[PDB]
């Protein structure tokens, strides 16, 4: 009886629906993911184009964090480029006020502390997107994190993220990923994301990775379209 | 502090929250007014006296300044805000300019307070409507209506409160400038107009006259008693 | 942030919202006191489901300062922030004063703060009620709040479930020249004629105020008292 | 009715009804294209005036020297945006001395349209833009939304019969980059030519164009200027 | 702030009324019976306490006579509760004019100051208004002794009686017959609030502890409030019990 | 520096001031006039720097007029010193400090004539007669001498000129031209304002 | 109720913009005309009473020597934005020493029109938006110039516009009367030939306002004096 | 039920409030149970450990936190309101510290932390959360002590605990455990606290499975057991 007309009050069943149907924007939004290993973590994005007209590197949902930061998110595309700001707030503070680069789990937290403040009131709206995020360290090494849009952090050997999670998540549960170098599972990880695609409503897509790691040596570099299509094309041998 | 959308439309465009505050004008006391040349004539009936009432904190019939008095008709809440509000303008008016309040500028700065809290976020319009009357510079009589959805107008006699829509009505046939020459041709006028709600009564009625350079003068039972002497 | 206030007036003209606190601190754990002698008499009762919860951890008598100290019966949690503005206002007023708070004073600025939260936007009332218990110049004082802020004053009072069964039990023992020691006594005769079943020194909680200060019982001698004796 | 009042309230669906309302607003409103070479960049907006007296609303804005935009939505919503852009752009070479590139500058637009979609009681801009400029790495269109996200194109029929008209663009697409000055033209006038029947044709009154390149920097052609373009191609 | 969890307390109503502030019109009807009397040499203010209980403390002072300043007291007839806050502000108000002014504050400037800080909620601020309704007597430099009574929508006026609280209405119809206007006396204002009383006093026995009433005399050129004695008192009832028949 | 002087009667009070406004070494214009008309029964005078007399006069004379509308009834002398006081009191704190030495004249009805006695100090002293300036110094030697509480006001007029004469035979200054008001039970009065035939 | 000021339409339009027009057309009708020699602006006084005097309802107000205003829908909204525009013509001219263009006078109309809103505002904030239609007119070195606005502050140059009551019956007849560069009376005149007709009472003299300006001469009202040889010819 | 006491935060009819009482039995949906022991020297807390996915790491993710040196957490709710509250928890001590310039006890900790929740019930504006609290620790002079804060703000000192998916049952169940009224030393508190969960939810708990934190007198710095003692001491049934 209007028990979820807003975040700030409890339905008799305990179970806010205001923060899960900002989950249900997130549980309609396209599929990507990324999985760290030893050598480092990687990040996928699956893009939708509906048009001829858009350009290449529109609608980019990989994002540039930090030097040893990248992005990826899953759900409405203006959200984290706010969190985007805020990222680069705790990356550019923690390097000035602290002076060094800094760790994964103290820029989940804060981000994670900001999506929770926006749960609280009535008066504005929980995040309708859900994130990962990776790094590499020298004393630390290949981290993976997620915050869902109430807020929550887990730390993960992989994740996924958007429409289909355990579409990918099962078989990123058949098949290790913990030994595995990024370069080598570079190739299958795409080959997850087609497994996740199925044409009805999504016609053609394009992959879009980025870089961070031991053959980055930490900073978080961006790949590019060769090496890429070296995965691409294998992925093709393995699209069947 | 309070933000929220006070005034709102209609499915046909009029504003509920404001025809409301014209509701209250015409179900309080009835007041009435007329310009003449020389001196202007205001009153009010109050039949809600049980006798028992003192009569100098009922008055309705105050004074902005030396030059302009007013009276109203309405709730009788808002009013002591604007009465407060204008007599503020009015030092603020000569304290930043040595010349005296226009009787003109001082309907506009009540016209746009009105006007402020009606559309402002988080206020409530008033439920006055006030008769500003003051004389401009060499014997220049102005008389004011307003209205709480800040619209002002100028009449040569009006009438507000109870029945006053028959009252213009009857002052209509009745208004001619034959009359209205000397003060004794108003006032008699102005009661005959009160004449259409007289209950037997009108000692209910407080008369109060601002006349050229003249100070404000409020008149007593007695003058008011030697006009209700003729009725006939 | 609300600005807007939660309360507002019924077709009766009734306050809605506070009318239903009386209620809420009707349905709360009973509470006895009495104003006689040299002092005010606090005899409270702690009960929980199972003797897993300790008793000396928390306590619901609690000192505002070494004179003064409050009882209560209603919602639990809601007396905490009750006793740190107290005791703000406390010292605030010996900073100002430099010295004790008279009892009357004190339930006015408290009460004043109660009653805003019933006039400032987005602030429900209280669901908890006040029994302050305080000795100055000489004569005892008991008062009594309510969650519309109004402070009331008692010779004996009771508060808390089966008060109309206390109130006529009241009127019944209650006289006049009672010690504190007979006003315990009185205090746990109608605890016995509410609390139903068997009452320990653990139940039952007790503190007094006199000339020597506001002191809250130990468990032991209130096993005299557990005997009908004073 | 229930969840379709405000913009916080999350539907059970996930979607924000005023946000899809406010995309709305652009498919009420006259046509606006935009396009792009690989230097030059081209912003034709049909004119609009409700009635025959009246002249056509101009939609071709000036934000800086090498940057345009255009508007299909609400009007005025472009002068609130307007006054932050163009004051974006001085900010720009007030400090680093150089123009300021388009994907720093839409960055900031999101921006702005970002706060008011996650709080209360506030509105969208319901307004379709068209931002395009030249700078170091050349012609960029970016478009914006009043979901606040920002995309990236050669060329868009955005507005009243939006997907009517990208068929030609559709088609032609592959010479857009290959156009020159004319032929960007050539090809900006029939991607207005395909919203409107041919009892509606372009002409002085109603239709002004607007143009920045590698070395031209944003300028507007309104009449008599593009009277040799206008005339001689035909419907 | 949202909506529908805002009541939307200053709206009209569709008869051009305020729902919130007559219904503070009626609850200050079911409030304690209280009136008051204009006489030439004095003013006094009945107060009804709606507690009657015998645990009563009682040994404070009158409960709902209160003394605003050195000018004036009151009366109390509604929610105990506003009426808490107001005395602290009047009070407040009341030593600004001393302050700067050096003089006692006159009953009017008084009166027309708190009205506003009424009509800054009813109008705005999105706050309650008042369920409180208040008389006030006092003397001043100026007007002398006056009578004034104030309501919830921030409106008050003069009167010569008045009554508040339960029953007020039928309680001014014998003011309407008994009462002669401007002729009545302090001492002789007591046979009349009472004989008007015993007969609107809906519980019996007319004792003390029911009704408790104060007077305000000017003495020695500074204004003096002073509380009658129950022994007084019930000597005044016992008076009245000569003159209900005797 | 500008001279001020005045003297509280029984039913009266008396104030005299010079017109004369000078800068550098000339004198400007001498018809400046220090009196000011607070209400019906008041009446204020003021000096100091040039600019801070008329500013802050204003200010005190205005506010007491809010009042007499509200009340209908205008304030006494005694509601004036102290309204005045602790308002120029304030300004002391703040960045602009005002240097004020001012006179306060007013007919109450019961008090009848009043007289008060403030400085830059904002320093309020109720006395029966008051000056200011440099004039003080050469000036009130001579009123101890020929006061009396008693005295009539045309005998105050005449030891008025005798006192201000004595600023052209010794004190550096001119100084011509000076005005002349008086508040009665009546209310403000005007008297010829007192020039120096040379 | 249960509606907020920025909630959209299911058609996509604001409440209060929806309601805004229709509260214009209660109001009084007015029509601008532009030619060559300048711009027309004439609107009937609409007397609500015999008793009020036709000098204190005033239409037509003089912002900028050459350039007027107008004011037509609801009385009220417009004194407030009276001020406002000549705030923003002697703030232009205490900056650059010159006077502000007919075009950019429209501009600043607009930016205090969609002020409105409720949260993230300030205390001079407005709840809904003015219910004022305006017609500026003037003269300037781009030519005279009519503007034609609405509740939304969208603005335009305007050939004849109708605003008010009796637009309706008004603008499909300003489409036949109008054309090209008729001169300033000519088109005075053949207003009110259809003014006369669109009201619903009789033409009088004082019943009207007429007002125009000229590239060389300020904008001038005209007194009952002119309005006896206007109304000369009917 | 009257007006809107089913959404926002007001008294009912007969004087309770339906929001709040809600997001207490919300703890129950968090799939999961807690439950803390106080022994003679130590502080005892048991507490499940849900891991259903093997990517899930099994030691970021812990119901046992480090509120200080001395002192130690553990969290029972929306994970959400839990990890946001206990950052809360760190600006007192490091602000108590920063004033009192001594670790904060036990005793005070819960109290400003509990407090602070209640300005969510006051008001309509912010909810209360629904992570309930539990805290432990040492105090020199008292020892160990033992305090569970819920959402309304209520706490006292407790032998025992409950909570989770089943409190009622626990405290029923805790009724005969705690009857025995033996002295617990550490190991026997140790041992003691895991038959609690182990019985009521029918598991026989591995060491991945569950997770327990300590705190002793001669090791006042917070002590996470490793899974090496953790089957020493789950081998005292068998």
């Amino acid at each position: 009886t209007g028990y979820d007309l807003s975040a700030s009050t409890f339905s008799p069943d305990g179970r806010v629906f205001q923060v899960e149907y900002a989950m249900k924007a997130v549980e309609n939004s396209s599929t990507a993911i990324g999985i760290r290993c030893k050598d480092g973590v990687v990040f996928g994005v699956e893009k939708l184009v509906l048009s001829k007209l858009y350009e290449e590197g529109s609608n980019k949902r990989l994002f540039n964090v930090d030097r040893h930061v990248g992005m990826a998110v899953a759900g409405l595309l203006a959200d984290a480029r706010s969190l985007a700001d805020i990222a680069r707030e705790e990356a550019s503070n923690f390097r000035s006020n602290f002076g060094y680069n800094i760790p994964l789990k103290h820029l989940a937290d804060r981000v994670a502390m900001y999506v929770h403040a926006y749960t609280l009131y009535s008066a504005v709206r929980p995040f309708g997107c859900s994130f990962m995020l990776g790094s590499y360290s020298v004393n630390d090494g290949a981290q993976l994190y997620m915050i869902d849009p109430s807020g929550v952090s887990y730390g993960y050997w992989g994740c996924a993220i958007g429409k289909a999670r355990q579409a990918a998540k099962t078989e990123i549960e058949k098949l290790q990923m913990k030994e595995m170098t990024c370069r080598d599972v570079v190739k299958e990880v795409a080959k997850i994301i087609y497994i996740v695609h199925d044409e009805v409503k999504d016609k053609a897509f394009e992959l879009e990775l980025s870089w961070v790691g031991e053959i980055t040596n930490g900073r978080h570099e961006i790949v590019p379209k060769d090496v890429r299509e070296e995965a691409e094309k294998y992925a093709k041998e393995s699209l069947k | 502090s309070y933000d929220r959308a006070i005034t709102v439309f209609s499915p046909d465009g009029h504003l509920f929250q404001v025809e409301y505050a014209q509701e209250a004008v015409k179900k309080g006391s009835t007041a009435v007014g007329v310009r003449g040349k020389d001196i202007v004539v205001l009153g009010v009936e109050k039949k809600s006296v049980a006798k028992l009432q003192d009569e100098r904190t009922v008055r309705k019939i105050c004074a902005l300044d030396d030059n302009v008095c007013m009276a109203f008709a309405g709730l009788t809440a808002d009013a002591r805000i604007v009465i407060n509000r204008a007599r503020v303008e009015c030092q603020s008016h000569r304290l930043t300019v040595e010349d005296p309040v226009t009787v003109e500028y001082i309907t506009r700065y009540i016209a746009s307070l009105k006007q402020r809290y009606t559309q402002s976020n988080g206020r409530r319009p008033f439920g006055i409507s006030a008769l500003i009357v003051g004389f401009d510079f060499d014997g220049t009589p102005r008389l004011y209506q307003t209205d709480p959805s800040g619209t002002y107008h100028a009449w040569k006699a009006n009438a507000i409160g109870r029945g006053a829509k028959s009252v213009r009505e009857f002052l209509e046939k009745n208004y001619t400038d034959e009359a209205i020459e000397t003060d004794d041709l108003t006032i008699k006028l102005v009661i005959k107009a009160l004449l259409e709600v007289v209950q037997s009564g009108g000692k209910n009625i407080e008369l109060a006259v601002m006349r050229r350079d003249q100070p404000l003068k409020i008149l007593n039972p007695e003058e008011i008693e030697k006009y209700v002497a003729e009725i006939e | 942030g609300y600005s807007f206030s939660l309360t507002t007036f019924s077709p009766s003209g009734k306050l809605v919202q506070i009318e239903y606190a009386l209620a809420a601190v009707a349905g709360g754990a009973p509470s006895v006191g009495i104003k006689a002698a040299n002092g005010v008499v606090l005899a409270t009762e702690k009960k929980q489901k199972s003797i897993l919860y300790d008793e000396r951890s928390v306590h619901k008598v609690e000192p505002i300062t070494k004179h003064i100290g409050l009882v209560y019966s209603g919602m639990g949690p809601d007396y905490r922030v009750l006793v740190h503005r107290a005791r703000k206002l406390a010292q605030q007023y010996y900073l100002v004063y430099q010295e004790p708070i008279p009892t009357a004073q004190l339930v006015q600025r408290v009460a004043s703060v109660m009653q805003e939260y019933t006039q400032s936007g987005g602030v429900r009332p209280f669901g908890v009620s006040l029994l302050i218990c305080g000795w100055n110049e000489g004569r005892p004082y008991l008062f009594q709040s309510d969650p519309s802020g109004a402070y009331f004053a008692w010779k004996a009072t009771a508060m808390g479930k089966n008060y109309v069964n206390g109130k006529t039990f009241l009127e019944k023992r209650y006289n006049e020249d009672l010690e504190l020691e007979d006003a315990i006594h009185t205090a746990i005769l109608t605890l016995k004629e509410s609390f139903e079943g068997q009452m320990t020194e653990d139940n039952i909680e007790v503190g007094i105020c006199n000339e020597a200060g506001f002191r809250r019982l130990t468990p032991t001698e209130v096993k005299d008292y557990l005997a009908a004796i004073a | 009715n229930q969840y379709d009042n405000d913009v916080t309230v999350w539907s059970p669906q996930g979607r924000i009804h005023q946000i899809e309302y406010a995309m709305e607003a652009v498919k009420q409103g006259s046509a606006t294209v935009g396009l792009k070479s690989k230097t030059h960049a081209v912003l034709v907006a049909l004119k609009r005036a409700q009635s025959e007296l009246a002249a056509h609303q101009k939609k071709i804005l000036h934000v800086d020297n090498h940057i345009g935009i255009s508007i299909a939505g609400l009007t005025a919503d472009a002068r609130l945006l307007c006054n932050f852009m163009r004051q974006e752009c001085l900010d720009s070479r007030f400090v680093f001395d150089r123009p300021l590139p388009v994907s720093r500058l839409v960055s900031l637009i999101g921006s702005k349209t970002q706060i008011p979609t996650q709080r209360y009681g506030r509105r969208p801009y319901g307004v379709g833009l068209l931002i395009a400029g030249y700078d170091d790495m050349g012609p960029h269109i970016f478009q914006t939304c009043p979901s606040a996200n920002y995309f990236d194109c050669r060329a868009m029929s955005i507005g009243a019969r939006s997907q009517s008209a990208r068929t030609y663009l559709e088609r032609h697409m592959s010479e857009f980059m290959e156009c020159n000055l004319n032929e960007l033209v050539k090809h900006g006038l029939r991607a207005l030519r395909e919203t409107l029947p041919a009892e509606q044709d372009l002409t002085t009154k109603n239709v002004s164009i607007g143009i920045v390149g590698k070395d031209l920097e944003f300028t507007i052609y309104d009449d008599d200027d593009v009277s040799p373009f206008l005339e001689g191609l035909e419907e | 702030m949202s909506r529908r969890y805002d009541s939307r307390t200053t709206i009209f109503s569709p008869e051009g009324r305020l729902y919130q502030v007559e219904y503070a019109m009626e609850a200050i009807g079911h409030a304690g019976t209280c009136l008051g009397i204009l006489a030439n040499d004095g003013v006094l203010l009945a107060a009804e306490r709606r507690n009657i209980h015998k645990l009563l403390d009682e040994v404070f002072f009158s409960e709902k006579i209160y003394k605003l300043n050195e000018d004036m007291a009151c009366s109390v007839a509604g929610i105990t509760s506003d009426a808490n806050v107001l005395t602290n502000e009047l009070r407040l108000i009341a030593q600004r004019y001393l302050l700067q002014y050096q003089e006692p504050i006159p009953c009017e400037q008084l009166v027309t100051a708190l009205c506003d800080i009424k009509q800054a909620y009813t109008q705005f601020g999105g706050k309650r208004p008042f369920g409180v309704s208040l008389l006030y007597i006092g003397w001043d430099k100026h007007y002398g002794f006056q009578l004034y009574q104030s309501d919830p929508s921030g409106n008050y006026g003069g009167w010569k009686a008045t009554c508040i609280g339960n029953n007020s209405a039928a309680a001014v119809s014998m003011l309407k017959q008994d009462y002669k206007e401007g002729e009545m006396t302090l001492k002789s204002a007591l046979a009349l609030a009472i004989k008007v009383l015993n007969k609107t006093m809906d519980v019996s026995k007319l004792s003390a502890e029911k009704v408790e009433i104060a007077t305000l005399t000017r003495e020695n050129g500074k204004t003096v409030i002073r509380v009658l004695k129950q022994k007084e008192v019930e000597q005044l009832i016992k008076k009245h019990e000569e003159e209900e028949a005797k | 520096m500008e001279y001020l002087i005045g003297i509280q009667g029984p039913d009266y009070v008396l104030v005299a001031s010079d017109r004369v406004a000078a800068s550098n070494i000339v004198q400007m214009k001498d018809d400046h006039d220090k009196m000011f008309k607070m209400s019906e029964k008041i009446l204020l005078l003021c000096v100091g720097e040039a600019g801070d007399t008329v500013q802050f006069a204003e200010y005190i004379q205005k506010n007491v007029q809010l009042y007499k509308m509200r009340n209908g009834y205008e304030l006494s002398p005694t509601a004036a010193a102290n309204f005045t006081r602790r308002n120029l009191a304030d300004y002391l704190r703040s960045r602009t400090p005002y240097h004020v030495n001012l006179l306060l004249a007013g007919y109450d009805e019961h008090e009848g004539p009043a007289l008060y006695y403030m400085d830059y100090l904002a320093a309020l002293a109720k006395a029966p007669f008051a000056a200011h300036g440099y004039g003080a110094f050469l000036t009130l030697s001579i009123l101890d001498r020929y006061y009396t509480p008693t005295i009539s006001r045309e005998k105050a007029v005449e030891l008025l000129r005798k006192c201000l004469e004595e600023l052209q035979k010794r004190f550096i200054l001119n100084l011509p031209t000076f005005s002349v008001r008086i508040i009665d039970r009546n209310g403000i009065h005007d008297l010829d304002n007192i020039s120096f035939p040379k | 109720y249960d509606r907020g000021v920025n909630t959209f339409s299911p058609e996509g339009r604001l409440f209060q913009v929806e309601y805004a027009i229709e509260a214009i057309k209660l109001g009084s009708t007015a029509i601008g005309i532009q030619t060559s020699e300048g711009v027309c602006l004439a609107v009937e006084k609409r007397i609500t009473s015999p008793l009020m005097e036709p000098s204190s309802i005033e239409k037509i107000v003089e912002i900028d020597a050459h350039i007027g205003c107008a004011m037509s829908g609801l009385i009220a909204d417009a004194k407030t934005l009276i001020d406002k525009a000549r705030v923003e013509t002697q703030n232009h001219w205490f900056t650059y020493n010159e006077t502000m263009t007919v075009e950019s006078v429209t501009q600043a109309v607009s930016n205090l029109a969609l002020q409105f809103g409720e949260e993230d505002a300030d205390p001079g904030a407005m709840s809904r938006p003015f219910g004022v239609a305006l017609l500026f007119g003037g003269v300037d070195e781009k030519g005279p110039q009519l503007f034609h606005m609405d509740p939304s502050g969208t603005f335009v140059q305007c050939d004849a516009r109708a605003i008010g009551s009796a637009s309706e019956g008004a603008q499909s007849s300003l489409q036949e009367v109008y054309h090209k560069s008729m001169t300033l009376k000519e088109a005075i005149k053949s207003s009110l030939i259809i003014l006369k007709q669109v009201m619903e009472e009789k033409l009088n003299a004082t019943n009207i306002e007429l007002a125009t300006v000229q590239p060389g001469q300020n904008f001038h009202m005209f007194t009952k004096e002119e309005l006896e040889e206007v109304i000369k010819d009917i | 039920s009257a007006g809107f006491d089913r959404h926002i935060t007001i008294f009912s009819p007969e004087g309770r409030l339906y929001q709040v009482e809600y997001a207490f039995k919300a703890i129950n949906q968090g799939g999961l149970t807690s439950v803390a022991v106080r022994g003679k020297d130590c502080a005892v807390i048991v507490t499940q450990k849900k891991v259903p996915d093997k990517l899930l790491d099994s030691s970021t993710v812990t119901h046992l936190f480090k509120i200080t040196e001395n002192i130690g957490c553990v969290m029972t709710g929306m994970t959400a309101d839990s990890r946001s509250q206990v950052q809360r928890a760190r600006y007192e001590a490091a602000n108590w510290k920063y004033k009192y310039g001594y670790e904060i006890p036990v005793d005070m900790l819960c109290k400003r932390i509990a407090d602070i929740s209640q300005v969510y019930t006051q008001n309509a504006e912010m909810r209360p959360l629904g992570c309930c609290m539990i805290l432990i620790g040492i105090d020199e002079e008292q020892g160990p002590q033992v305090y569970k804060c819920d959402p309304a703000g209520y706490y006292c000192g407790f032998k025992a605990t409950a909570a989770g998916v089943k409190q009622t049952e626990s405290t029923s169940f805790l009724e005969k455990k705690v009857k025995k009224k033996f002295d617990w030393t550490f190991e026997q508190t140790v041992e003691t606290a895991i038959t609690c969960l182990s019985t009521v939810l029918s598991i026989d708990f591995k060491p991945s499975e569950i997770e327990v934190g300590v705190v002793t007198v001669e090791n006042p710095k917070f002590r996470i057991l490793t899974e090496a003692e953790i089957d020493a001491h789950l081998v005292a049934l068998a």
